[PDB]
RNA sequence: AGCGAG
């Protein structure tokens, strides 16, 4: 598939129809929608060419044409068009400016009475544009647009029981984009009844009337249900003026009831684009629904009186319990309630929207500026470009491109973070479920998510449900739902037709099973093929006659969930654990391809975009640890340029190596140079590493983990961690800041590094409390107490007048300077207003791993480390071989993630290499083994895919032929245990022990970043009780749970202590800082700072709070 | 994967009560019973067939496996776990709570 | 906002 990739052989039975997406096109292809870029044209003119609008040209045509009041004159936008982005993607990640395009639009303003049209571009701003990587860059930060899960516009049925009477009682929601809602709901009193934008309901007929309708009409549509009579008999409104008038009375009060006011009320409430726009999406949902208008074009999404005559029709329809209904003029529709989180009903918003509706917003902004200033606009003195204001289109889109909650930070820990932080569903944001308003019944998983949203992968904390991940094959339809592909098999034949169906359809369709054998014609070749059905109902099936069927397994998962092997063997828990912890893997020095893995590895690698690709085939002219160039088939020649030791946003390293010589030849796409956690080409987020499964001195206890010494040694679990410390000299009242070497009162060594202009050398190694940038504020004139005037005398010093804050290596930091990057007003550099210089020193570290550091296999089997034995105490194998891991048995068969073992086994012999001995045929067991897998050579990369693997059968037979590995020698029998010696006291392990290789990841949690103390340091401004924060000088919180353990144990002192000296009181604080110091006793505690602030706030409430002495 | 043993009279147990499903089911084809007797008559004739796996399961363990071992030594773990590693998880619950 | 432990 790849032209040049790694021979993971596979184990897997099943042949897959389609490869797998453009795993990044959930991003791409909406905001190539979104701009209207000609692939996006194509795209679309292939399967639907009637009308192909962009998002800013749909935009653009609904604001056009404008008018004003009088409409004399009117104002249109045509013609949106992207001038070449500003500069190069790096240079803007590089010197903190947007990777924007201009925007230009023509516009054109026509007098309708003098008769004159004025046409003009008006560069509408600099909009961001979307890296070919699928995120964009904001303010140099690397920032994604997460997909948005939404309740669909349309109209939605529902049926609930009353308790006081036990009757079935229906309900209708007409849910519009910014409109009014309309709740026909029904009561246990058999009398139908309307509740418009939710004030204090009404009887239909009321309405009805409103809308002109006859009570002879009114029983002419809705006159089968007794519901409707009883409504018309007890509505008492008699006369159209009449419900018009009550109409009026109830929606606006307080205004002198009219005639005019009455009826163009109602059409401005719901049948004006003004204020009850549905957008396309509900139009056709509702169309769709009640199958009003299928045939059509979808044009003015505003409604009409036949959709709510029609949403009451089928209101009643499906209160008197009939099946389907004929609208006059429209397709018969099932008569059934709707599920809200139906995925025929939960649409996506993708980043296209998102930024859509943003500019949707400005529009409407800039619109009604231009309206308002064309009253005070002098006729004929006025052009588009003095009549258009592009600030509060440009202000919308930097407040939603930053501090949106959907415009988020870029998770780049790897490159499976990242590809992973796309493709991201989440169900909160902006006009979204939030945490506390989201019930319980949103977070579930319903059967529709099969195939369109990832069931495993899901936040483990208070959002687990809310945020998902879109499947490996899912698509978005235009219309923004998700869509899944199918086989059609047709009159019981399988074919290769992949249908992309949306989850209404595959609902009305008995979609069968990917795992279903097929007779090689075509044909099941077995009748009772697994199905499912349109309730989301697995159970027993309808043999042939099935009209779909699964593309292949793992539909179901996402690309994170199907990279762990063996993932059926995991409990749900387990495996959302893994899936989510494959993304906290730090980035190695090295990396190393598991042994035991999928194909989704190196899609995943490559799709990610952290791995170097050539885009045209071509022979490499010449490679270097810096960059590679190529020669291309036809005279021309490229170079890619590495990114060497860059920092992610997570302090990781970014670092780049080519991967090819100096004389290859390299087709197109193919990867010539492998990312951070890459190796060659395929992703690698850890090591393998010898691992024993027994309990070990109870130092693995409670799911923590022993490593050997060689794994410090070798330096095989390492990472490099870059961190950057920021300082800018401003302008103060007292002059300005600078950057020297000359910071007052310290000596001539801690200013050493520093180099002659300040800021240290590239290469100085420094350490916590050292000083990175040389920086000297002013002080201005204060008073010096006659102490220290004394001392200055006696030491003959001067004040300085300047005080000092430089930059210096925060506490617990160290590391080399890999380099410097300083910003200068004086050069001429873009920095915030009232900055001179802006410096900022990238200090590197190279982390080993240590006790307290979290690693993890790919099966949720996190654990801190709680040992790091010498290699000479370690269990080794017969053979001599200490093994490098050891885990604890305790911890597999209640958390049910056996795979882990599985994958331990399948690990050993990838490791050693096997031989099937097929001297008589193939043996039973490995009959349907792929060919090819009967002999593997020692250390041999194997795959397992997620649903289709290595089943315990064939497991069990390649553990038995394992080709021994130096001698006649095999160290693992048939069951998968080797007999281990014991390192310190040098006997054999009485019984054998499950040895094997896991391929473990170390997890971004270390102990570097965990580990803080403290004894004194700042208080916060309003109260005491020092800052929280490991980030400032940070005290523990010591809460009310904890105050009630310690009150509990009846330790009073050790209470008041806390709350009084330690927290809030601040003159014992001193004091009790002078006692320790000094040697005396610890003193008296007084009132807490804390509780005065208390008094003070209920004073000024006036009440009047006296603490009576006695 | 060697010391978790799979019951040997599975495939006969699974046999003998997918018989009783099937009478089930045409029971409810012939308008029988309703929907919901169908499903009540369904989850106690599975809920019967995972206890009786269980208890072959049980029965066909040695006293000395790490499994059973640990399970019945107080060390961790129910039997559930086990009979849900080796044999049959049984029955699994609905969104909405039902099985 | 994402994220960790329970
Ligand atoms: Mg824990």
């Amino acid at each position: 598939s790849v032209p040049g990739a790694p021979n993971r052989v596979s184990f897997a039975k099943l042949r897959e129809p389609l490869e797998v997406p453009g795993l990044l096109d959930v991003q791409t292809d909406s905001f190539e929608w979104l701009i209207g870029s000609p692939r996006w044209r194509e795209s679309a003119a292939e399967r639907g060419d009637v009308n192909p609008v962009g998002g800013l040209e749909e935009v653009l045509y609904e604001l056009s044409p404008i008018e004003d009041f009088s409409g004399s004159m009117s104002l249109s936008f045509s013609d949106p068009r992207f001038d070449d982005v500003k500069a190069p993607v790096d240079e803007c990640k590089d010197k903190d400016m947007t990777y924007a395009a201009p925007l230009f639009v023509t516009a054109e303003f026509i007098n309708n009475n003098t008769g004159e049209i004025k046409s003009q571009t008006v560069f509408m701003g600099d909009f961001p544009m979307m890296t070919e990587k699928g995120t964009f860059i904001i303010n140099g930060t690397e920032r994604v647009v997460v997909s948005q899960l939404v309740r669909s516009p349309g109209v939605y049925f529902d049926e609930t029981i009353d308790k006081s009477t036990d009757k079935t009682l229906h309900s209708v929601k007409v849910i519009p984009s910014r409109g009014a809602w309309l709740e026909f709901d029904v009561d246990k009193r058999d009398t139908v009844g309307v509740r418009i934008d939710r004030k204090r309901r009404q009887p239909v007929t009321v309405l009805l009337k409103a809308l002109g309708w006859t009570s002879e009409q009114i029983v002419e549509r809705f006159g089968f249900s007794e519901i409707m009579r009883s409504t018309l008999e007890k509505d008492n409104t008699v006369g159209t003026d009449e419900a018009l008038l009550d109409i009026y009375r109830k929606l606006r009060p307080g205004e002198p009831p009219t005639k005019e006011s009455a009826q163009t009320l109602l059409e401005n409430l719901f049948f004006k684009e003004k204020r009850y726009d549905l957008a396309r999406v509900g139009r056709y949902k509702v169309n769709k629904k009640l199958g009003l208008h299928v045939g059509e074009p979808i044009t003015s999404s505003t409604l009409t009186e036949e959709d709510v005559v029609a949403t009451i029709e089928y209101l009643v329809r499906l209160h008197e319990g009939q099946t389907t209904m004929t609208v006059p003029g429209g397709v018969e529709v099932p008569v059934e309630t709707d599920d809200i989180d139906h995925f025929g009903n939960r649409r996506l918003r993708t980043v296209g929207e998102l930024i859509q509706n943003q500019i949707r917003v400005g529009m409407s902004r800039m619109e009604r500026v231009v309206r308002e200033r064309m009253t005070t606009q002098d006729v004929e003195a006025i052009t588009p470009q003095t009549l258009i204001n592009i600030r509060p289109v440009v202000a919308a889109i930097k407040e939603f491109f930053g501090t949106s909650q959907l415009s988020q930070f870029m998770d780049q820990n790897n490159p499976l973070s990242g590809l992973t932080h796309k493709r991201r569903l989440s169900a909160l944001g902006p006009g979204g479920l939030s945490r506390e308003r989201a019930g319980l019944e949103v977070r579930d998983v319903h059967p529709s998510h099969y195939g369109r949203m990832c069931p495993i992968e899901t936040p483990e904390g208070p959002n687990i449900g809310l945020i998902g991940s879109l499947s490996v094959y899912a698509r978005v339809n235009p219309f923004g739902f998700i869509e899944t592909p199918y086989r059609k098999v047709v009159d019981g034949v399988v074919s290769d037709e992949i249908v992309y169906l949306t989850a209404d359809e595959e609902d009305r369709h008995v979609v069968a099973q990917a795992n279903s054998p097929i007779d090689a014609d075509g044909r099941f070749v077995e009748p009772r093929v697994l199905v499912r059905r349109k309730a989301g109902e697995v159970e027993y099936v309808p043999s042939s006659e099935v009209d779909y069927m699964d593309v292949s397994p793992r539909q179901m998962v996402s690309v994170a969930t199907a990279m762990i092997p063996f993932l059926e063997h995991d409990d749900a828990n387990r495996a959302l654990m893994g899936a989510n912890m494959q993304r906290q893997a730090v980035p190695l020095v090295r990396s190393e391809a598991p042994l035991v893995g999928t194909g989704m590895e190196l899609r995943a690698a490559i799709d990610a975009g952290d791995v170097v690709v050539a885009e045209e085939s071509g022979v490499i002219e010449e490679v270097s640890a810096d960059y590679i160039t190529v020669m291309h088939d036809n005279g021309t020649r490229r170079t890619y340029r590495m990114r060497k030791f860059a920092r992610s946003n997570h302090g990781t390293c970014a670092n780049q190596c080519p991967i090819v010589d100096a004389g290859d030849r390299v087709e197109a796409g193919q990867v010539i140079a492998d990312g951070p956690c890459t190796d060659d080409g395929e992703m690698a987020l850890g090591k393998n590493l010898l691992v024993a499964i027994m309990p070990w001195e109870g130092h693995n206890y409670e799911d923590a983990i022993i490593l050997s010494n060689r794994l410090v040694e070798e330096d095989v679990l390492t990472s490099i961690h870059i961190e950057e410390h920021e300082i800018d000299a401003r302008d103060t009242k007292l002059g300005a800041e600078e950057i020297t070497r000359d910071i007052p009162n310290i000596s001539d060594e801690v200013l050493a590094d520093l180099d002659e202009r300040g800021i240290v050398r590239i290469g100085a190694e420094v350490r916590d409390g050292d000083i990175l940038v040389g920086k000297v504020t002013p002080k201005g004139e204060t008073e010096l107490t006659p102490e220290e005037r004394l001392l200055r005398a006696i030491f003959g010093e001067k004040a300085r007048e300047v005080r000092d804050t430089s930059l210096k290596v925060p506490h617990g930091e160290s590391g080399k300077v890999i380099g410097i990057r300083v910003f200068s007003r004086e050069d001429e550099d873009e920095l915030p207003a009232g900055v001179n210089e802006l410096v900022r020193v990238y200090v590197a570290q190279k982390r080993k791993i240590s006790d307290g550091d979290k690693l993890a296999g790919r099966h949720g089997n996190k654990g801190v480390i709680g040992k790091i034995l010498p290699v000479e105490d370690m269990p080794f194998l017969a053979d001599g071989t200490p093994v490098d891991i050891i885990l604890n048995t305790h911890g597999v068969p209640r958390r049910m993630n056996i795979g882990q073992i599985l994958e331990t086994h399948l690990g050993w012999c990838a490791h050693s290499g096997w031989k099937v001995d097929a001297a008589k045929g193939v043996p039973d067991w490995a009959a349907r083994l792929p060919d090819e897998l009967l002999e593997a050579q020692p250390n041999a990369i194997v795959s397992t895919p997620v649903f289709d693997g290595a089943q315990e059968a064939e497991l069990q037979g390649l553990l038995s032929c394992t080709l021994p590995n130096r001698d006649g020698d095999v160290l693992v029998d048939a069951d998968g245990k080797a007999m281990l010696f014991d390192g310190r006291s040098g006997e054999p392990f009485p019984y054998p022990v499950t040895v094997g290789y896991m391929y473990i990841m170390k997890l971004h949690h270390l102990v570097d970043d965990k580990i803080h103390a403290r004894s004194t340091g700042p208080y916060s401004m309003i109260t005491q009780q020092p800052l929280g924060g490991k980030a400032q000088f940070g005290g523990q919180r010591f809460g009310e749970m904890e105050c009630w353990a310690m009150q509990a144990y009846g330790a009073a002192y050790t209470l008041q202590e806390l709350l009084t000296i330690k927290s809030d009181d601040t003159v014992g604080r001193v004091k009790v800082y002078e006692a320790i110091v000094k040697g005396e006793n610890i003193p008296e505690p007084g009132i807490p700072e804390s509780f005065k602030v208390l008094l003070k706030e209920l004073q000024s409430l006036c009440l009047n709070v006296e603490v009576l002495s006695s | 994967m060697a010391d978790v043993l799979v019951p040997p009279r599975k495939k006969e147990i699974l046999d003998h009560y997918e018989e009783r499903a099937d009478k089930v089911e045409k029971q409810f084809q012939r308008g029988a019973l309703n929907h919901d007797e169908r499903n009540e008559a369904l989850v106690e004739i599975w809920k019967e067939a995972t206890d009786e796996v269980g208890q072959a399961l049980r029965e066909h363990y040695p006293d000395d496996n790490p499994i059973i071992t640990i399970v019945d030594s107080g060390a961790t773990g129910n039997f559930t776990q086990t009979r849900t590693l080796a044999g049959m998880k049984g029955l699994v619950t609905n969104p909405k709570g039902e099985f």
